């Protein structure tokens, strides 16, 4: 069973004046469904199982 | 809306983060990933059509 | 140090890194998982 449930980030600095923008064009490509895009064309391929 | 017209300065519950409200409220990290499942009732199950 | 303004990589959101940098809203949700080494064994009709 999956432990240390932590996902992936884009790191940046503390000032990060892109930190703020960053992270709302983050939301918004998963509520457009980009990222399930993303998800069918690079790691759901299922190629034997 | 109570942490927006500062009635409150915290939220704790189960919201979830997304595009609006961040726009209005700052939300902290993710302590349990949610989303939109959708729930059916189970169709109990058949055998396959080739078996 | 600067030599880089961004990490654009499965970079794991940590309490240690967070102290230092900014990270984003998690991009993908996952854990951690252990991966280990991988059809009828009938001999004959006897
Ligand atoms: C559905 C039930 C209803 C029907 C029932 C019908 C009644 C049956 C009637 C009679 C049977 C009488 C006894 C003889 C049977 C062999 C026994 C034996 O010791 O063989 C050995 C050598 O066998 C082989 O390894 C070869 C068998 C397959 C190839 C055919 C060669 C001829 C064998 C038959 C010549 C024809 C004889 C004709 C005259 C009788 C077994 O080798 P093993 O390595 O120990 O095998 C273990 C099994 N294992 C590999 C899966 C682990
Ligand atoms: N938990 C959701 C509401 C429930 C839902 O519609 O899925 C929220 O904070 O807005």
């Amino acid at each position: 069973e999956l432990f240390f449930r932590s996902g992936f980030g884009i790191g940046m600095r503390k000032d990060s004046p892109w930190k703020q923008n960053v992270s709302l064009s983050i939301l918004k490509s998963h509520e457009n469904g980009f990222m399930e895009d993303l998800d069918k064309t690079w790691v759901r391929y299922q190629e034997c199982d | 809306g109570e942490v927006v017209m500062k009635r409150a300065y915290m939220a704790v519950g189960s919201l979830t983060i997304n595009e609006e409200r961040s726009e209005v409220v700052d939300f902290s990290v993710p302590f349990i990933e949610t989303g939109i499942s959708v729930m059916v009732s189970r169709s109990n199950g058949t055998v396959s059509p080739s078996a | 140090s600067g030599q880089a303004d961004m990490i654009v990589a499965p970079l794991t959101i940590n309490n240690e890194r967070a102290q230092y940098i900014e990270f984003s809203k998690p991009f993908k949700y996952q854990g951690l998982t252990i991966l280990v080494k991988k059809r009828s064994t009938l001999d004959s009709f006897m």
